[PDB]
């Protein structure tokens, strides 16, 4: 039994009759073929107007039932302009139980005034034979089953698929916006003498610097007035939004000393960020600097590409003014980059 | 209880049908116990 | 396996639909040759848009199937131009397993208003016959499974283009040594006489009810100290281990009495998740205790989820004692029940 995704139950709803017609002293019949006896009209708990009634002959309609006693059903009375049914005839024997069972397979359509059955319902010779039972006490007793279907219906029970879902940890946007709301603020960041403001334990956890001059017995006295005076405060606001919401959405337009900024607070996340965002600015031109800062703010990984980049692309690099004020400024960064050009990629000859 | 339960989509409109769910929590019990162990499974 | 520098995986989406279909008293046929029977329209919860049908030759559609129950998939209305899927027809049995299925190699093309099938899907006497055991109480149960193509999408997966990476987040360890560790709290809370430290912006952060609570008569004079007495510190330390931290790592052991505090304490996300776990945990010898707190402490998906089981269950539910007590006790949960039963059992 497995599962679906969506059950559908079109039912048909039948409804059924459940009738017995006795007749007394029937031997008298009175009449040869052509007289018929119907039973007054009868209907059960649906609607109350599905009339229906039961033709007999008792000798038969024509040559071919002279033998026989012939059987109908009729319909007189109905709401709908057509009611189909399948139906079921029976006798009963001299103890009571059923006798002679014929079943018509087809669900007949019934019309106001049309009738069906079996014209061949019974041998009368058989029926009269006192032998079989067939006519208890000289009584007629009958019994009959309507089966009547009406149109059907859909349910279509889609059925309940889905699991309960939980929400996004959205526990970085839901500190971030405490940066802007500053709730219940322990310390306010003294920078170029514009006011941020910050708590101690969320600094004292991202960051080896504020986790030395925060437990290093100055609680009293540079909490309340900590006083900060290299980074400049556009910097200095995009690397405290960085340390609470953990993101920085404008980083590529002040890549640059934003890397400083992180190799001064030794937040290496942002050290690794600020070398990827400069790694995708190598130009032809701008690679002596780039290696000039990354040297100073030991970002060796940065380093390592940079040196590639002016390996690959030293012909166009020493003509540019840039390398002319590295080779007079920094001696030492020309050793490296010499030194990976020259034990790797081009000693061929 | 039968009757309510072949007509379970108009008695619960009517008034009354609160009144006794208000005032008599048992005949409910009962009228759910007929209306679910009388019959069922009814497919999903 | 080498790595590659550059890769890009193509993905073809796929959706399913699976379906139950069950017709009654399949002798009431009710006509011969040329009679079409359908089926109600059907869709997933996603996209919700492309809308089937089915539909049945009790007979056979031509004179080759005569002898054969002809079967189709019809697709109604979609937003789409055009749409193809790969299908497979099933029939179940009495004992609920699948017997005659059948399907097709190739994804065909479906538009509005057109059919496609097998109309020699099954012989007409083999289900005739009830040897076989394919009709059972007269009823025809079909299993329906269809699998729906959609476009090609390329993500271009570009690799070692730079080997640093960046370490994602690390601020929830950071908050969960704020717990551990203790980092110098501000205010200590009283649970039973334990003594637990907290610190204070960050309950506000997140709590709605103790944003009001802590700035309201309890900061001016009492700011260190206040007594929490009616939640048992075993779940409240899992409980406050969630604001901090972004989540809940032993979740299951006691869900029983952290969703009772979770609507106590108005955190949504807690009261969702915890009711995660007691919809995981239904069965029918505790729906009643599971109902019984899903209506305390306003449950609104657990208590829908917990009453659509207990009324496909209720053969068994009224048999446990609990139900009973939910009884006497509760007597709005069994009307609810009723009145999601009748709406159940509307056609009867």
């Amino acid at each position: 039994g497995p599962v679906a995704e969506s059950w559908c139950y079109t039912q048909i709803k039948v409804v059924k009759f459940s009738y017995m017609w006795t007749i007394n002293n029937f031997s008298f019949c009175r009449e040869e073929m052509g007289e018929v006896i119907k039973s007054s009209t009868f209907s059960s708990g649906a609607n109350d107007k599905l009339k229906w009634c039961l033709r007999v002959n008792p000798k038969g309609l024509d040559e071919e039932s002279k033998d026989y006693l012939s059987l109908y059903l009729l319909l007189v009375s109905c709401p709908k302009s057509e009611v189909r049914a399948k139906f079921k005839f029976s006798i009963l024997n001299a103890k009571g139980e059923e006798t002679k069972a014929m079943e018509s397979q087809r669900a007949y359509r019934f019309v106001q005034g049309k009738d069906w059955g079996f014209k061949k319902f019974i041998r009368r010779d058989f029926l009269l034979d006192e032998a079989n039972g067939l006519l208890p006490d000289d009584k007629l007793t009958l019994f009959c089953e309507v089966s009547v279907v009406q149109d059907s219906v859909n349910i279509s029970g889609q059925n309940t698929m889905n699991m309960v879902k939980v929400p996004e940890c959205r526990l970085a946007d839901e500190l971030g916006g405490l940066w802007e709301n500053s709730r219940f603020t322990d310390c306010c960041l003294c920078v170029a003498g514009q006011e941020f403001q910050a708590h101690k334990a969320i600094l004292a956890a991202r960051s080896p610097v504020f986790s030395a001059m925060f437990e290093h017995e100055m609680e009293e006295s540079k909490k309340n007035r900590v006083e900060i005076n290299d980074v400049e405060p556009e910097v200095f606001k995009e690397m405290m939004c960085f340390i609470y919401t953990g993101k920085a959405p404008n980083l590529d337009k002040m890549a640059d000393d934003l890397l400083a900024a992180a190799d001064k607070y030794a937040l290496e996340r942002l050290k690794v960020m600020c070398e990827d965002a400069l790694c995708s600015n190598l130009s032809v031109e701008n690679a002596a600097e780039i290696l000039i800062l990354a040297d100073l703010h030991s970002a060796d990984q940065l380093k390592t590409q940079a040196v590639d980049f002016i390996n690959y692309h030293a012909s166009d690099v020493l003509e540019t003014s840039g390398w002319k004020s590295m080779v007079v400024s920094h001696p030492h960064l020309v050793a490296e980059a010499y030194r990976s050009l020259a034990s790797a990629q081009c000693p061929f000859l | 209880v039968d009757f309510i339960n072949y007509h379970a989509s108009d008695v619960l409109e009517t008034s009354g049908w609160k009144s006794m769910v208000v005032s008599h929590p048992h005949l409910v019990a009962e009228a759910y116990r007929s209306l679910a162990s009388a019959q069922c499974p009814f497919l999903g």
